[PDB]
């Protein structure tokens, strides 16, 4: 325990207003918050986002009721800039929290102020409760509290994932031929879908825990699967899908064999400069236990450590039954204890976080910085080799500068 | 509680941080939530630092509040004494700890750690970046600088080049290149290559070179009061004011004026047929006061343009900038919002724009050309290359940087009407 | 013969202006049609000089044929002599003039004029701009340098930097820094920068530093025959190239190699991790042979990029082109038509291509990030700014002129995918 | 006599080049006229031009039956390449003339083996024959030749009038009542012109010699009127054509009063930096003594003297006696003298050319480059402003950069 170097969880609005065009996420913080978005964003902010901060101000901070109004005015205001909007975000930070601001309370105001068309739902995403992306899951974690139920059998994709590999995903599974498709992340409120005790829901990224709880309520249960990180992973992940739905091996089997034969031509294409190497794993991102499974078996990589800045076993089972008994997993993270023991251990490649990526690199380590694997379509069959040349990349460029 | 999509400054804690990295030795203990981690790769990645910034967060949760984020806050200073072994400490909080109870300078003072402590208080809400640099400057300089005796030959100190800055590297190397050539030595520069040895070695200079004021008038001012040094008013950025900063420092110091203006092209490639059409060009210009001020004196007198939109970001600086702008007679557009910028140009429409990144971007989508003058920049607006915005080679940067975009308009235009 | 609408370099006598206006007290007398005034210009715009190129022309027309031609240059050559009062005098003919048996050698020698006068012989037709400027280097060296006393301390002369030279002039101020660095003072720098007094004070230095073999190669074969001058033969372009050739200046002065690093920017940021993504770019190269093997050399070893395509417009240095291509498995394209090159870089499609100003127009119909290395070059790539494109300055110089293309198009891709 | 700084005449085939659509410009000349037209095109090269360049080698000089070959194959090879170019220009060089091949032969066999698509006309652009924009004057005199002989009354603007220019030019004059208006450099060969003992034309360009000359022999009549550069010299040219074309002038007045007010508004707007000021006119581009009626008179600017490389008596008279007895015309060109006459003279603006510009500029003396009144419209009413904008924009960067 000490100093986390992770990004505060409203760095996940960053690349879920992306996926999702009709919802505008309305920070509820200090400057800080506004700076972090602004910066992280970098690009994005000059073409027109649809996150926004509403500044605290001394004279806001004061009083509940007074920050209330305000709250309101301010969501009035940009509804008159975009009526198209109509699953706003009030989202809490730090200094929300610190005013113990109500979210409930004012997403239930303004829920009954706009009832037919603009329904708003709030979560939290400060730095003292969310951090990185626990800030998407709990997002998603709280839409599922007021989605419609249910009555019809149904398999849904829950967790947020590109286009590109959502209807690859969507694909497969119609391919597998049992099951509707029906994701979680609605792009739009009005394609809104039901979730039930009838449907079940397999995860597709390793940070949806919340999520995985508010499902629980909502009756539909787990299926536990390898989380779909290369084509030996994802080829699990679909194995336990059809298994879940009495899907014959044989189909199965014939459905995947090419494309898994794809995957893993690709994989071994990038894998061969990294065939014999090490890698570390800073906790930032929660992808590390899959992402550490993937490079050691298809890849062929040894892991010298695991970090994670939250451990859930129970999602995490089959990929850690996967994963080697080598590697040390950590739950929590102390910056300067591993930048020690990262220093000690000399490893080829270090997964870590981006502020230590660039000190990292100065000091002789090449590294690898897991942000852009949260952007970048490294999930399933064909992006596997796409992910496997991500890690490739930076011993390569180390090996061809020296 | 008006909504703010882009800032044109951070929180102070930033500015503040700005400090830190740039001196050398100088560990500062910031009380933050966990998650505000992000502002340390500002430097790592705008700067492309390789050092890892001197900043050691408490990064308090929710599980550790009340007695235990003092609890934090002592064993995160402990350690970083212990070891980062930092030469000095200033210990500094951010917005939320700012918003709760905590006292930064309590719980370092009862370390009673041997290197100095400097305890910074910072309005989190009503100020800016800026002032959290400057202030936090201030407060640096009251701990260590002490009236020491003057050196022996003439000793200028180059205040104001924070980290995180401007082309604030290349300006000073131009500086120092001037102040050499005058036969003045640079006793210090801070706080970008200070340490705090240097610092106090602030009162050993005859007189301070005040580079960017943002960052460094309270210093300066200070140094005026306390330690009997006289700073320079004027900023040389552009030919004249190049000039008129060699006349301030010749008589300040007493050397005599040596400029070399051998490396000086400005003036001859402003001068030529080939820029005639510069002449009348409408410009609009937004950032920092002290840069805009200068660039609309640039753009005035040596390039030939007519100075169409004046504004400023740091509210801090209203009066200099109205002041100025009155003197090209305009009215200074003192705000820190992208929104009311926008309208300006869109109502004023400009030829050319010279200002932040914002500003550039909002020229793109305007389709007019656009160039950074101004302290918010991208990664790749930090140069790897020598590209100084002050002194005489300043100015040939400064030419060829506002010229290269008409430059491209102008070419893509005659091979679209060739075609 | 060909049609050709565009020209890699142009007729040989371009290049003895280009010598002219680099050194002062030099005058060049052109037998040239009125109209041929045209390359005096260039100086004056691109280069952009205060005072007119030292170059004086017959200008004669449809009356002035025959002996009257002979006339026309005996009269020009002594009124440029008794108007600009030069310390040395070339004379030198154009294509028409070539054509008519006009001798200028003859009417040189008549007027016997007390200054040296310098006798060019270039084949107009045949030859090309490069070639132009060597010779006429080559020949004011031989009628100027004589074998001379050596310097008392360590001296060496910086050959090679003409007029209308992609940066000679920051090149110039680098390659002096580091030579002053590793404890060596310059003698004379020729053509530019260079009097007919500095020329034959090119027998005093140690040795020579050949920093451009296209304008300066015959210069230093010449001085290594007779002045007993060994030459460089290192160019020193990106950071490998620099400490190879300040190594060698080293070992040739006997001093010892101290250079200056700490200016040196460019390792640590394509280091970086920010400059993951240039990993496996392709470049396309084309322009001089020099400075496209030293910037092939810089783009594989420190800025991750793979060469895909390499070529030059120097029939002279076709050899050491293929020598260098071959190094990075390819065949380099010696060609001076510009359809040859745009299909090379079609078949390859190259993420960058890295040439001379018809390289980076070519790229921008195609849609390619396009950065410009090489000597053919418009107004905007002579800058105020101090640009070098050699020593560490240089590199970091390098590596920000060539991802600037890289970064601007992936911001334009990154805006446009973000919001349509 | 002496040292001249003219351009030879290939450099007005660019602008030509830009005129005629259907007109390709193949310059048989050496690798330094080839030099020419990529130094002074510019961008223009990079947009694959009408102007191409038939390098002659050693062997080419050798050898003239092989020359004539090599050419008749570089035309075949143009011809299959370009099927647009329905006439193309043989443009004599220097190196040509030298060799003294017979371009018209050339041309007469080409038009014969290749017509009557393709129609083949010669004209020289040599320096040693023909100065810079006598190139436009010899070939639009060598087309007219080949013009039909018409029976009907028409008239013949004749010029490369900007097109824009050429539009502003026939609405007026069809406005004022006048009959047929036909334009000598058509885009087209199906548009050219025709040429009769009735029909007339007026030239809108004062180089026109040759073309003066040539339309004579064919019956057609010149109009004396001065040239149409700004304000009252379009007047006095349209009210000549009017006269010729028996247009009373009331009517004429009617129409041009419209067109004349914002002439001199716009004059007067921009003459206020030249109020007061001397003007030293380089011979350059034969336009000299019009701009400088145009500049004492309408902008009220002293003149030192005037310079034309060839000064018309014939066609420039009415301009010349509209020019003040004051200025001195300079024949010929000794720059290295005229050097000296123009720091004698100590003007405020120097007109030169661009060769020449920036030395004066060097020496204190503010310089104005003539090259560029043929590129930019700057003829008639609506750019007399834009013409008096042009001539003071260098006297007022001189002032703000003082
Ligand atoms: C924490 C703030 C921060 C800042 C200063 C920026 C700008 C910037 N962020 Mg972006 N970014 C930082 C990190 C992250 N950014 C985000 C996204 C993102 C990625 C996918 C990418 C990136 C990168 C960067 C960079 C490098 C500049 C760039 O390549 O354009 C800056 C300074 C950039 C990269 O190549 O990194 C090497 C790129 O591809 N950031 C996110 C949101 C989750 C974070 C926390
Ligand atoms: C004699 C050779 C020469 C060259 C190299 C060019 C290009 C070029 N000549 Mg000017 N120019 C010369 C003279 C003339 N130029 C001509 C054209 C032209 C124009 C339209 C323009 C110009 C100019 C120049 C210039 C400056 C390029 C610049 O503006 O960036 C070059 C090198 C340029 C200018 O002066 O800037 C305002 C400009 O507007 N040239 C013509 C074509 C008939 C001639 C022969
Ligand atoms: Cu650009
Ligand atoms: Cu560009």
């Amino acid at each position: 325990r000490g100093q986390r170097e992770v990004f505060c969880g409203l760095t996940g609005i960053i690349w879920l207003h992306r996926k999702m065009q009709d919802a505008f996420f309305l920070v509820v913080g200090s400057r800080t918050c506004a700076h972090l978005l602004q910066s992280a964003a970098g690009v994005m902010i000059f073409a027109e986002p649809r996150f926004g901060t509403a500044v605290l101000e001394e004279k806001d901070l004061a009083g509940l009721a007074d920050a209330n109004a305000e709250l309101d005015r301010e969501v009035d205001r940009l509804l008159a800039r975009r009526p198209d909007i109509r699953q706003l975000f009030l989202v809490g930070s730090c200094p929300s929290e610190v005013i113990k601001l109500d979210l409930h309370r004012a997403a239930e105001r303004l829920s009954a102020h706009h009832g037919p068309a603009v329904r708003v739902y709030n979560f939290s995403g400060s730095g003292i409760e969310t951090t990185f992306t626990q800030g998407e899951d709990a997002c998603l974690a709280s839409i599922v509290p007021t989605l419609p139920a249910t009555e019809a059998r149904e398999l849904l994709l829950v967790g947020a994932l590109p286009d590109v590999v959502e209807d690859q995903a969507v694909s497969l599974l119609t391919q597998l031929g049992i099951g509707p498709v029906r994701c979680l992340p609605a792009h739009h409120a009005a394609e809104a879908p039901g979730v039930g005790p009838n449907t079940v829901f397999a995860l597709v990224q390793p940070f949806l825990g919340d999520t995985h709880g508010a499902l629980t309520r909502r009756g539909a249960r787990h299926i536990a699967a390898p989380f779909p990180f290369g084509e030996e992973g994802t080829t699990l992940w679909l194995k336990a899908i059809a298994d879940e739905f009495g899907v014959s091996a044989e189909t199965f089997e014939a459905v995947t064999a090419a494309p898994r034969a794809r995957a893993r031509k690709a994989v071994a294409a990038a894998s061969e400069g990294l065939r014999g190497k090490s890698v570390f794993f800073l906790p930032d991102s929660q992808l590390e236990p899959s992402l550490a499974r993937f490079l050691t078996r298809e890849c062929g990589m040894s892991a010298v450590e695991v970090g994670t800045p939250f451990l859930h076993r129970g999602i995490l089972g089959p990929d850690l039954d996967l994963l080697a008994e080598g590697p040390v997993l950590s739950e929590g993270q102390d910056v300067e204890r591993q930048l020690d023991r990262v220093r000690a251990a000399r490893p080829d490649l270090t997964v870590c976080g981006l502020g230590l990526a660039n000190p990292l690199e100065a000091e002789g380590f090449t590294t690898k910085w897991a942000i852009e694997l949260v952007f970048t379509p490294v999930h399933f069959y064909e992006q596997a080799g796409d992910l496997a040349g991500l890690f490739s990349r930076p011993v390569r460029r180390r090996a061809i500068l020296r | 509680m008006k909504l703010t999509l882009w800032t044109y400054e951070g929180p102070p804690h930033v500015g503040a941080m700005r400090v830190a990295t740039g001196m050398t030795g100088m560990h500062y203990v910031l009380h933050a939530p966990q998650g505000d981690t992000y502002a340390d790769l500002l430097f790592t990645m705008i700067e492309r630092r390789g050092k890892r910034p001197p900043v050691s967060y408490t990064t308090f949760q929710a599980r550790d509040l009340g007695s235990d984020t003092a609890e934090l806050f002592q064993s995160a200073c402990r350690d970083a004494y212990e070891r980062f072994q930092p030469q000095a400490i200033m210990v500094g909080s951010s917005c939320t700890a700012e918003l709760i109870q905590d006292d930064t300078g309590g719980l370092a003072d009862a370390l009673s750690l041997p290197v100095p402590v400097v305890h910074l208080e910072l309005p989190s809400y009503q100020r800016k970046e800026n002032f959290g640099a400057d202030e936090s400057f201030l407060q640096i300089c009251r701990k260590l600088a002490r009236p020491m005796e003057r050196t022996e030959k003439v000793s200028c100190n180059l205040l104001g080049p924070t980290a995180l800055g401007f082309r604030h590297r290349d300006d000073i190397l131009e500086v120092t290149r001037l102040l050499e050539g005058m036969g003045i030595a640079v006793n210090a520069v801070a706080p970008m290559g200070a340490s705090p040895a240097d610092i106090a070695r602030l009162g050993a200079a005859h007189f301070n070179v005040l580079l960017y004021p943002e960052t460094g008038e309270s210093a300066a001012r200070w140094a005026e009061k306390t330690l009997k040094q006289p700073y320079t008013k004027t900023v040389p950025i552009g030919v004249g004011a190049t000039r008129d900063f060699v006349a301030e420092v010749a008589a300040l110091a007493g050397v005599a004026p040596v400029a070399d203006d051998s490396r000086l092209r400005q003036p001859w490639w402003s001068a030529s047929v080939d820029s005639t059409y510069l002449t009348g060009k409408r410009v609009f210009l937004f950032g920092d006061a002290t840069h805009v001020i200068a660039a609309a004196r640039v753009a005035r007198d040596e390039m030939g343009f007519e100075v169409v939109g004046m504004g400023c970001y740091n509210r801090e600086f209203a009066r200099p900038m109205r002041a100025a702008a009155k003197g090209y007679g305009l009215e200074a557009l003192v705000t820190d919002d992208y929104l009311e910028v926008e309208e300006a140009i869109q109502a004023l429409a400009p030829e050319l724009i010279l200002g932040t990144q914002m500003e550039r971007h909002i020229a793109k989508r305007l389709g007019i050309p656009c160039a950074v003058i101004s302290a918010p920049v991208h990664v790749q607006d930090f140069p790897a290359r020598y590209s100084p915005q002050m002194g005489f080679e300043g100015a040939n940067v400064l030419f060829d940087t506002w010229i290269h975009p008409l430059t491209m308009g102008l070419e893509e235009h005659l091979l679209t009407m060739f075609r």
